[PDB]
């Protein structure tokens, strides 16, 4: 049978492999007829230059538009032949091509997925088809208040580093961008060790590694230099920005404080805190009886329509903070009742309340692993991140670290008496002037 | 590990279970009472009933629940459709029993306190609003209203004049009528059969009574048009397909994947879909077309839901519509048939793999059949689809009465007589 | 569109401890603030006497 | 509830008063320098 | 205004006639004589008092 | 198309589908 | 812009008699293009009225061919004088493109009220015909206005 500790123990473990030129392999076997095959590259925006800015998201489109061996829309008709779905997406630190397909068709799968990564037909017929679509998306993307307001947040905190910039880059580059830079950008960042292959499904390991093998052994995917590694720590600028617009009905806010990177012990402690403060939304069936002290109050009077806490960790850096929507007369009262929470944690926290935080994390961590792709997707970033480690059962072992004195020693670092980063989007007007917030981070014991 | 063990009771309530290796352990409970069981004076009840899960049980205060569940770190869900309401609940390997304890009390031992009902009233509007931001919702609910008379046309949401009209009695009656031990199905996943098998027989045995089936839904013609300021027309065009559990109900599913286009490649305009392609040739810049198929117990509908601008709307329909006639004229390609069936197998298997997604399809058979069908059987049933059958089936769509709904600026919209 | 925004340079106003783009603020941070308060607490001494 | 903190803190504020309270009047005393 | 201590005695809401009273941005020092009258007034009454006791 | 549709009320999250 | 909110106040007091609200639906069922139009402004359309729209619809459908001036108690010549002066403009006229195209349909609506209303209609003929006279004969046979109070 299965007991909580026992259920950790029987899982197909990580497999690992190398090729000669620095490509990696890894996998797992779920005894399942379907499989995810994918690719995860670390080539981000924070590498790209001021002229190359946005090229990454630009390239991201062209791949499926037809390629060296299989011209435009000959490629897709083979994917739709298998009936396999096909997907790609980008992120500031990562780029991912992957496929969900039956275990059977895997022989073509990689050999298809192989080609797209490197050989790409680049035809200005496609470019002008593309250069519109982006200049179509930019102007629309104003329509979503959420995605925007973040692009405020980075730029305001990180100003002066390659990380401080938009994914898609300013509009003007989209016009001027020529496939010269692309080929250069192509040439630079797509070699191994950067690249990583992964998969999960009916595959095991061996039957993959042979059909890992030959292109890409491979088309290289090389290793020379490209210097090393274009990367460098980034500054933290305590600042503010306000786009004050009084037309719109509601007023977003985001407040944040800087935090550690991927691999670090404190990364776990803070995972738990932001579970405890919890989150509320208009439409829950919670009511006024919820446990989360901001889900009881802000549900009572609907001080804010909804808010969630986010946690983002970059290579050497991470962001902590919340995102809340509320009506303009109400905005003050969130800010106070918010800073109540962070400050009652860093002093007055308690053993009992920890548990309800601790449990949920065990819950979400596990339920995050249902399904083929969510597993595979994890494996991809992990290798680039913590190395090979997929420390599943170890997670639990790392959790029991958490104790009362653990939390209050952790959060005493990053919260009490710091410089926040505020970014907001109108009708902001009542949002207090800066020197209030800074004077609201540290209790005087009131 | 072990495969599906489903056990009738004398009571008739199906139970089934598996034993997993995972710390994930989840339970579900399905009931046959959906929207189709609301009556004229009975409207809007189910859509209230679905929000009341947190109210005070018979034995436990509404407070002790909500703090209780979260302390464990559990999660409670509710789901409805036009047919089967399902209370889903999930937690860690260990704690299920305390949580298995609450699941009954909610559905087994309700109490509706008039002072705890009235406070919840305003919630509906907040709920109803965020639902209709996607008009692709709001188009559908009109559609059923056009294509029926008595039952299925009922909304999943509470009409507005009906808001202050919900009395506790109405609830407390609709509770016991359409809840009964014959109509319920309890499904575990990660838990041993016997533990599950024990408690269910105890609490969930009540009557008897009432399945009242009086809804034949009586498909009947009609159409609905609506004029709003929005600049993007939506359109649906539907004829009556056949009921679930038929090679036809299988055949239509074959037919859609031929025409029916979900995006299989991000940003890729689907070239394999004859429909979206057959249009784009003779027409202009943005639009969208997709086939639409859903099947219920006594009947199911088939059609295609389109989106365009105000000018193109007239042509988009006529273009796509005649394109179907081509197929009804005998035009066919066996490879596409062979290709489509592959998509179907793909679409189905990838759909099932996820536990929750798997969990739903389990009982979906249960309340309908009462058995379990391994996916292999599904597969072998898939390829049984004949070519002329597909054609002949599509020959029914064109050859039979149709219905429509449209929401937006209608200035150029055709009517069902021009088609 | 909106993303055309870009932040002006405040370098003139900063103090060079944080001047570099490639450095962790957290190294200077400790002392950087430690000066400001020293001004405040010092002031209160005078009022006190 | 067995208050954990605020045992250290109050102890300081207890001095803050008394030390200060000694400083306001401050009659007899021990050290000088 | 959840547990804002500014409501609870009412008299403190009367004391938000100062603290959040909005003001212009640009204000010359010439507007400081708003206060410096008051303080020159208070400083009287006290020092005005302890004369009375011996006069 | 659609399922046709669905609704999810529950407690901790909330949403609608199709 | 100041006058905008007035519509709702106007629209509301009109529909208290549903015998109103039944009719306006009726025309919407029995036509397609023209006559189905409301006498009142649909709601999404409220903030949508620009002065241009007015100022254009003024001059298009106002013209000296389409207008009629009728006095009652006043001498012809005085009336006859001023009219020729001011009211002579164009021309242009009359935009008849509405044939109304009678076409089938029906409309049903579910409200809480306990009293159903119903209308059942087929197409009669146009005004200015012995038929248009004949129908008026036909109604008074069946058509009942109360001729005796409470009777
Ligand atoms: C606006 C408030 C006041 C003004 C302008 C004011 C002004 C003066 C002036 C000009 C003198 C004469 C100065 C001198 O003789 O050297 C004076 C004396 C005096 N004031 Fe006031 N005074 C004020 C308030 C008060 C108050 C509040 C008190 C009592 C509590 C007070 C009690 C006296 C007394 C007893 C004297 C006589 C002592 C003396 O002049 O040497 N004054 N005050």
């Amino acid at each position: 049978t299965a007991t909580y500790a026992q259920a950790l123990q029987s899982v197909p473990e990580t497999q690992v492999s190398q090729l000669d030129n620095g490509l990696r392999v890894a996998s797992e076997q779920s005894s399942q007829p379907t499989c995810t095959v994918g690719v995860w590259i670390d080539a981000g925006s924070r590498y790209e230059s001021e002229k190359n800015n946005g090229a990454g998201y630009f390239v991201e489109h062209l791949a499926f538009k037809g390629t060296k061996n299989r011209p435009g829309n000959a490629l897709e008709k083979e994917v739709e032949s298998m009936g396999a779905h096909l997907n790609a997406y980008s992120t500031r630190e990562h780029t991912a091509y992957y496929i969900k397909a039956l275990s059977k068709d895997l022989p073509k799968a990689v050999e298809l997925l192989a080609d797209i990564v490197q050989n790409c037909s680049l035809e200005d017929s496609q470019i002008e088809k593309e250069r519109d679509v982006i200049l179509q998306e930019l102007q629309e993307n104003d329509t979503s208040m959420r995605d925007v307001v973040f692009n405020y947040l980075h730029a305001t905190a990180f100003q002066g580093t390659p990380l401080a910039q938009s994914v898609e880059g300013p509009s003007e580059n989209v016009r001027k961008l020529s496939r010269a830079d692309l080929t250069e950008y192509l040439s630079r960042h797509y070699k191994a060790p950067r690249m990583v292959l992964a998969a999960a499904g009916g595959l095991e390991h061996r039957q993959l590694l042979d059909l890992a093998q030959k292109h890409f052994s491979g088309l290289s995917g090389t290793y020379d230099e490209d210097a090393v590694p274009t990367l460098s720590p980034c500054r933290f600028t305590g600042s503010q920005i306000c786009h004050r617009e009084d037309g719109l009905p509601l007023a977003h806010v985001a407040i944040a404080v800087e935090g550690p990177g991927w691999a670090h012990p404190d990364n776990v402690a803070l995972q738990v805190a932001n579970a405890i403060i919890g989150h509320y939304d208009c439409t829950y069936g919670g009511g006024a009886h919820l446990s989360s002290p901001l889900a009881s109050i802000a549900a009572t009077n609907k001080l804010c329509q909804s808010f969630q806490t986010f946690n983002i960790c970059y290579a050497d850096t991470g962001l902590l903070g919340a995102h809340f929507v509320c009506d303009h007369m109400s905005i003050d009262d969130m800010m106070f009742v918010l800073q109540g929470q962070w400050m009652r944690l860093c002093t007055s926290a308690t053993e009992s309340e920890v548990l309800r935080g601790k449990n949920l994390l065990r819950n979400a961590l596990v339920s995050h692993l249902d399904g083929t792709t969510p597993v595979c997707e994890d494996i991809g970033r992990s290798l680039l991140t913590y190395g090979r480690r997929i420390p599943l059962a170890e997670w639990e072992s790392r959790i029991a670290e958490v104790d009362a004195r653990v939390v209050r020693e952790v959060c005493s670092k990053y919260f009490y008496d710091q410089c926040p980063a505020v970014a907001g989007f109108g009708p902001i007007e009542q949002l207090p002037d800066y020197n209030r917030i800074r004077s609201g981070m540290f209790w005087l014991r009131f | 590990p072990q495969d599906l063990e489903f056990t009738r009771l004398p009571n008739g309530l199906v139970i089934a279970s598996l034993e997993n290796y995972a710390p994930a352990s989840r339970i579900g409970l399905f009931i046959k009472a959906g929207s189709r069981y609301e009556n004229s004076n009975n409207l809007g009840t189910s859509h209230l009933l679905r929000l009341a899960s947190s109210l005070t049980t018979k034995g436990a205060s509404s407070f002790k629940i909500t703090r209780g569940i979260e302390a464990v770190g559990g999660k409670l869900s509710v789901t409805s459709t036009r047919e089967n309401m399902a209370y889903t609940v999930e937690c860690l390997r260990d704690d299920v029993d305390i949580l298995m304890e609450f699941l009954l009390n909610v559905t087994t031992a309700p109490e509706f306190r008039r002072w705890e009902v009235a406070a919840l009233q305003p919630q509906l509007r907040i709920d109803k609003a965020v639902a209709l931001q996607n008009p692709q919702a709001h188009v559908i609910e009109n559609l059923h209203a056009a294509a029926y008379r008595n039952a299925l046309a009922n909304s999943l949401y509470c009409p507005d004049y009906r808001i202050g009209k919900v009395t506790p009695v109405e609830l407390h009656d609709y509770v016991q009528n359409h809840f009964t031990s014959a109509r319920m199905a309890l499904i575990g996943l990660g838990v041993s059969h016997p533990v599950l098998k024990q408690v269910a027989e105890q609490f969930l045995n009540i009557r008897g009574g009432l399945g009242l089936s009086g809804a034949k839904a009586k498909y009947h013609g009609g159409e609905i048009r609506e004029q709003n300021g929005d600049s993007l027309v939506h359109a649906a065009l539907v004829a009556e397909s056949a009921a679930i559990g038929s090679a036809e109900a299988n055949a239509f599913s074959v037919l859609q994947h031929v025409l029916g286009a979900g995006p299989h490649v991000k940003r890729g305009s689907n070239a394999t879909s004859s429909l979206y392609q057959a249009v784009a040739k003779g027409v202009h810049q943005p639009f969208d077309v997709s086939a639409f198929n859903a099947s219920y117990s006594d009947s199911g509908l088939f059609g295609f839901y389109t989106i365009s601008q105000a000018a193109s709307a007239g042509d988009v329909i006529k273009a796509a519509y005649n394109q179907v006639k081509t197929i009804a004229q005998g035009n066919l390609s066996n490879p596409d048939v062979q290709a489509a069936k592959n998509k179907l197998k793909a679409g189905y298997l990838m759909s099932v793999e996820s536990s929750e997604g798997f969990l739903d399809e389990v009982g979906s058979q249960a309340l309908a059949a009462g058995s379990y069908t391994p996916p292999s059987t599904v597969l072998q049933q898939i390829d049984a689809v004949a070519d002329a059958d597909v054609i002949n089936a599509a020959k029914k769509f064109v050859s039979g009465r149709k219905s429509m709904a449209a929401s937006g600026n209608l200035g150029h919209t055709p009517f069902i007589d021009e088609l | 569109s909106h993303t055309d925004i870009k932040v002006p340079d405040f370098s003139d106003y900063r103090r060079p401890e944080v001047l570099d783009s490639t450095k962790s603020s957290k190294e200077s941070s400790e002392a950087r603030k430690g000066f400001s308060y020293l001004v405040t607490a010092t002031t209160t001494v005078g009022v006190a006497y | 509830q067995l208050a954990r903190n605020w045992v250290p803190t109050a102890s300081l504020w207890g001095a803050v008063g008394a030390v200060g309270l000694v400083w306001a009047t401050d009659w007899r005393l021990i050290l000088d320098w | 205004m959840t547990n804002i201590r500014k409501s609870h005695p009412l008299m403190k809401i009367v004391n938000n006639a100062f603290i959040d009273l909005p003001a212009p941005s640009n204000i010359s020092s010439w507007w400081n004589f708003g206060s410096l009258l008051g303080i020159c007034l208070i400083l009287q009454i006290l020092t005005g008092l302890f004369l009375a006791m011996h006069y | 198309g659609r399922p046709l549709v669905a609704s999810v009320s529950l407690n901790v999250p909330a949403s609608v589908r199709y």
